[PDB]
C-alpha cells in the first residue's frame, strides 16, 4: 500500500538476502586464516544475525580484512533495515494522529 | 593451530568388553570434533560428528562425548571388526587438523 | 512431609528391565527437573539424566552407555525411569532428586537398591538376642537381633518403631550362599529392662514383608 | 489515549512476555548440548534482557540451533519494541510542534 | 564436561578442629559450586549452594567458599555428627557432573 510499507517489507527482504550472502561470503574470507573460527556455514549465519542486530556476543567475528568488510555491510544493512521500520511505524501513528486531529 | 592428542597410541581390550579412546585438543573447542575409522588398506569412514552426534549406518554400539578440550570415543561390547585405526579432527578454526590416532587391538 | 517418594528395592534378572518410580509432593513448578542419580555400593554419585515434567523433554549423560529411558505422569506428578537389559554392573542404588531450574538438588529421595540377579527373593528370619543366664551386667545392657537368609538387599531394622534410636549399631550384611545375614544391637539402661520393652522391627521391601520381634529374657 | 501510546504499551507487556518465554524456552534447548551455559531460569532472563536491548555482554549465549531461533525471536521483540517507543515519542513531537505553529 | 576433582579422598581430624574439604574444577565456572554431604546408609543432603550461600537448617559451623576454579567446604568445630561423605557438584555447565567425594574421619 503505502510507500512505507513497501519500503520495510523490501527492506525486510534485502535484509534476508545481506544475511545468507554475508554467511557465504564470511567463510569464503575467512578460511585460509589460522585461528578464524568464522569457518562453517551454519554458525555463520547465526554470526550474521547477531551482527545485523547488532547484539555482538563475541562467540564468533572476523580476523581477516575481507571478513571484515562483509562484517560492516551486514551491520550497515540490518541498522538500516531496522531503523527503516522504525520510521514506517512512526508515519503510521503521525498519520493517525493528525485523522483523529480532525486535520 | 590446534594440537589433537590420542593416547594411547594402542588400545587392547577383551572381546565384548567396552573400550573408550581419548582425544585432547591444545585448546578449548566446544565440541566441534569429529571421529573417524580406518581399517587396513581402507579408506576413513564418518563415526560420530560433533562429539557426540550418530551417524547413520553406524552401529548402535558405537558413542561419542565430551566437550571442551577433553574428548571420547566408546564402544560397547567390542567386537573384530572394530578392529582399526581411529582419528579424531577438529573444526572449531582454522585449519583442520587431526589426532595421531589409536589402534585397536583385541 | 517428604518431597519424593522411592520404593526400596527392585530385584531383576539379567537381560530384563524394570521400571523405576519417583513420586513428587510440595510445590511443583513449571521450571522443576526431576534428576536421576546412580550410586553403585562404595562408588560415588553418578549423574544419570534429567526430565522436565511440564514439557516432557529428557536429557541423558553422554559419558555412560544408555541404559535409561525417563517420563514423567503429569496428573500423579510421577516421574519414572526405565532401566532395560540390564547387568551386574547396573546393580546400584538410584536416587530421584529435584531442582527448581536453579542447579543445585534441593531434595533427594530416599533411593531404590536395584539388584540384579538370578536368584530368588527371599524374606529374613528374625532371632532374638538376648544375653545368657551367666552373663553380668553393669549400668547398662545390650541386646540385639539376628536378621539372616534374606535377599536381596535391603532390609531397615529400627527398634521399638524408631522411637528408641540412641544406642543402635546395625552391621552392613555378609553375602553367603546368595543369602544375606546381618545383626543390630542396642544398649538400654539395665533398670529399664525388661521393665521397659524392646523390639526390633525388620523390613524387607523386596517381599513386602515387616515383622517385629520383641527381646525378652531368656527362661 | 492515542494510538502510539497504545501501541507502545502493548509493545512492553509483548516484550515482558517474549522475555519470560524466552527465558523459558532457552534453557529447555540449551540443557542437552555439553558446554552450553544459558541452562538455569535466573540467569536465563538475564540473558533475554541483554539480548533485547541489543548489549549482549557474552558472558551468556545459546549454542544450539533452537536456543539460537529463540534468541533471534527476543532481538528482533526487543528492538521492535524499542524502535516503536521512539515512534511514538516523534509522533508526540510532531503534534506538539504543528500546534505550536498553530496549524 | 567439566572434571571436578576432590583431594584427598580421606581427611582425618581431631574433634573440635576446623577442617576443610577441595573441590577444584578443570575450567573456570564462578560461584556454581553446591556442597552435599550422605551418611553412611542415607541420601545426599544439600549443604551450601553457589559456593558460600547457606540453606536452611543447617549448623552455622558449614561454611563455603571460592570461585573460578577452587572451592573449600570448611567446617568449624568438626563434631561426630559430621562424619560423612561429602561431594561438590557444578551447575555452570551441562552436564552438571559431581567431584568423587571426600571422607571425614574423626
Ligand atoms: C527470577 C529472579 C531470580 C533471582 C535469583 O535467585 O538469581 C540471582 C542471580 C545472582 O546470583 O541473578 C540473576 O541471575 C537474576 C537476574 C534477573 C534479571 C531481572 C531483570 C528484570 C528487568
Ligand atoms: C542452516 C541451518 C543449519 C542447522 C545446523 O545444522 O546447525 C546447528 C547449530 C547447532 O549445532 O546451530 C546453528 O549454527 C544454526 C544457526 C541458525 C540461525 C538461524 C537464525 C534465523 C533467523
Ligand atoms: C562488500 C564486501 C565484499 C567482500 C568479499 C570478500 C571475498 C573474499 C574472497 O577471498
Ligand atoms: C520461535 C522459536 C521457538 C523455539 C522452540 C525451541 C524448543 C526446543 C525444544 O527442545
Amino acid at each position: 500500500s503505502a510507500l512505507h510499507w513497501r519500503a520495510a517489507g523490501a527492506a525486510t527482504v534485502l535484509l534476508v538476502i545481506v544475511l545468507l550472502a554475508g554467511s557465504y561470503l564470511a567463510v569464503l574470507a575467512e578460511r585460509g586464516a589460522p585461528g578464524a573460527q568464522l569457518i562453517t556455514y551454519p554458525r555463520a549465519l547465526w554470526w550474521s544475525v547477531e551482527t545485523a542486530t547488532t547484539v555482538g556476543y563475541g562467540d564468533l567475528y572476523p580476523v581477516t580484512l575481507w571478513g571484515r568488510c562483509v562484517a560492516v555491510v551486514v551491520m550497515v544493512a540490518g541498522i538500516t533495515s531496522f531503523g527503516l521500520v522504525t520510521a514506517a511505524l512512526a508515519t503510521w501513528f503521525v498519520g493517525r494522529e493528525q485523522e483523529r486531529r480532525g486535520h | 593451530d590446534i594440537l589433537l592428542t590420542q593416547s594411547p597410541a594402542i588400545l587392547s581390550v577383551s572381546p565384548g568388553e567396552r573400550v573408550s579412546f581419548s582425544c585432547r585438543a591444545s585448546q578449548s573447542i566446544g565440541t566441534d570434533i569429529h571421529w573417524y575409522q580406518q581399517r587396513t588398506n581402507g579408506s576413513p569412514r564418518l563415526l560420530i560428528k560433533y562429539a557426540s552426534e550418530s551417524i547413520s549406518g553406524i552401529p548402535s554400539r558405537f558413542s561419542g562425548s565430551g566437550s571442551g578440550t577433553d574428548f571420547t570415543l566408546s564402544i560397547n561390547s567390542v567386537e573384530s571388526e572394530d578392529i582399526a585405526n581411529y582419528y579424531c579432527q577438529q573444526s572449531n578454526r582454522w585449519p583442520f587438523t587431526f589426532g595421531s590416532g589409536t589402534k585397536l587391538e583385541i | 512431609q517428604v518431597q519424593l517418594q522411592q520404593p526400596g528395592a527392585e530385584l531383576v534378572k539379567p537381560g530384563a528391565s524394570v521400571k523405576l518410580s519417583c513420586k513428587a509432593s510440595g510445590y511443583t513448578f513449571t521450571s522443576d527437573w526431576i534428576h536421576w542419580v546412580k550410586q553403585r555400593p562404595g562408588h560415588g554419585l553418578e549423574w544419570i539424566g534429567e526430565i522436565i515434567p511440564s514439557y516432557g523433554r529428557a536429557n541423558y549423560n553422554e559419558k555412560i552407555q544408555k541404559k535409561a529411558t525417563l517420563t514423567a505422569d503429569k496428573s500423579s506428578s510421577t516421574a519414572f525411569m526405565q532401566l532395560s537389559s540390564l547387568t551386574s554392573e547396573d546393580s546400584a542404588v538410584y536416587y530421584c532428586a529435584r531442582e527448581r531450574g536453579d542447579g543445585y538438588f534441593a531434595v533427594w529421595g530416599a533411593g531404590t537398591t536395584v539388584t540384579v540377579s538370578s536368584a530368588k527373593t527371599t524374606p529374613p528370619s528374625v532371632y532374638p538376642l538376648a544375653p545368657g543366664s551367666a552373663a553380668q551386667t553393669n549400668s547398662m545392657v545390650t541386646l540385639g537381633c539376628l536378621v539372616k537368609g534374606y535377599f536381596p538387599e535391603p532390609v531397615t531394622v529400627t527398634w521399638n518403631s524408631g522411637s528408641l534410636s540412641s544406642g543402635v549399631h546395625t552391621f552392613p550384611a555378609v553375602l553367603q550362599s546368595d543369602l544375606y545375614t546381618l545383626s543390630s544391637s542396642v544398649t538400654v539402661p539395665s533398670s529399664s529392662w525388661p521393665s521397659e520393652t524392646v523390639t526390633c522391627n525388620v523390613a524387607h521391601p523386596a517381599s513386602s514383608t515387616k515383622v517385629d520381634k520383641k527381646i525378652v529374657p531368656r527362661d
